[PDB]
């Protein structure tokens, strides 16, 4: 757009936290990129690049949107040929037991916009600035 | 905050600080490479549950020398 | 005449495509070959064929693993591979009954204690231990145990009832 977000830029910055947006958002941000896989399987959607420079990851974060955070990290595909985008994967499970291996590659620091270093230097403008460190990953 | 500004404190080294997960690979792209990712590791257990879910990455369970991948739809 | 090698049966196996897994049976009478020998094992773990059909057991219907159990039947040694324990430190003492326990899968219990399976099986490890680092689910490290621990009442009472072999209730 005129500001460069894309469709998954504007789910991000639509919702407000609220359960139905947050039922909601989730919901359609999981069918596009299932999409986006089984159509284009190049396109990184979750990498692209707003005019400001914010991945929507990094938007949500920044914006403080706690429900699509959530979502975003400990997501999980279960469907084949779109398991790729997932990032909350099952290693050795042993039974009752399962050990889980939530991804990084855009939440430490190490690249740019990280969500980390996005969440604590931001302004208190953010809602939320402090239940986002709640969700599961990034308090461990 | 002090944790991240401490960090920053280690130029870029980050060599003590890539934050365990060692590109473990859990999978592959979908064109057939690897899919080597950082990813920290984390202990659960679930007693309704019983953890059928597909998508295991290791067929002997655990973490040590050696590590033997799942027939994860190659 | 094709020959047939460790490699190809693990792969094999866990594409539970029995049509493969066919000429086997003459190669191996022929060759003087044993499904237990240190060809068809694993060099650093310690396996055996039937460990690998047990663990990509998808839907769980492996069907290769009834074929390869009649084959060393008609080899005359059934015991020693039926009761293979992982000779790892991690993992030493983990039978195909301990993982069938794992997997939920009455008919596959059923069928090894039917083949001979030992129910006494040991599988005093490190996986298998208490150890406050090294995370695993600690059992009495005895099958039956197993069975408690994880909801297969049904199991229970078979190890226990059963004819072939009674688990010892008193285990230690």
């Amino acid at each position: 757009d005129s500001v460069g977000n894309t469709v998954l830029h504007a789910l991000v910055e639509v919702a407000d936290n609220t359960a139905d947006n947050t039922k909601f958002v989730t919901s359609m941000y999981n069918e596009i990129l299932i999409l986006g896989a089984k159509l284009h399987p190049t396109l990184k959607l979750e990498e692209l690049i707003n005019k400001k420079g914010l991945t929507p990851l990094a938007l949500a974060a920044s914006s403080g949107k706690i429900g699509v955070l959530a979502y975003i990290l400990q997501r999980e595909i279960q469907e084949p040929e779109c398991r790729h985008l997932s990032r909350k994967f099952t290693e050795w499970a042993y039974g009752p037991v399962h050990s889980s291996l939530y991804d990084l590659s855009c939440i430490d620091t190490c690249e740019k916009n990280s969500v980390l270093e996005v969440i604590a230097y931001s302004s208190s403008e953010t809602p939320n600035r402090h239940d986002m460190l709640l969700v599961e990953p990034l308090n461990r | 905050i002090t944790i991240l500004d401490t960090e920053k404190s280690f130029l870029k080294c980050m060599r003590k600080a890539f934050r365990s997960g060692k590109l473990l690979q859990v999978g592959y792209t979908p064109d057939g490479k690897d899919d080597y990712r950082w990813c920290f590791r984390v202990d659960e257990v679930n007693w309704t549950t019983w953890n059928t879910n597909v998508g295991i990455i290791n067929e002997d369970p655990g973490n040590c020398e050696g590590v033997k991948r799942t027939l994860s739809f190659s | 005449l094709k020959l047939y090698d460790r490699r190809s049966i693990f792969d094999a196996v866990a594409q539970n495509n029995c049509q493969e897994l066919e000429s086997l049976l003459p190669f191996l009478q022929k060759s003087r070959k044993r499904l237990t020998d240190s060809e068809f094992k694993d060099p650093e773990t310690g396996k055996t064929c039937l460990l690998k059909a047990m663990l990509n057991l998808h839907n769980g219907q492996n069907d290769t693993i009834s074929l390869l159990l009649d084959i060393a039947r008609q080899t005359d040694s059934l015991k020693e591979f039926v009761n293979a324990s992982y000779t790892d430190s991690y993992y030493k003492g983990q039978t195909a009954l301990h993982i069938a326990i794992e997997r939920r899968n009455m008919a596959l219990v059923t069928l090894l204690v039917e083949n001979g399976a030992d129910v006494q099986a040991a599988a005093n490890g490190d996986f298998f231990k208490k150890t406050k680092g090294r995370p695993g689910f600690y059992f009495g490290e005895l099958p039956l145990s197993l069975a408690a621990c994880t909801n297969q009442l049904a199991i229970v009472k078979f190890l226990l009832q059963n004819s072939w072999q009674p688990a010892d209730i008193s285990a230690r």
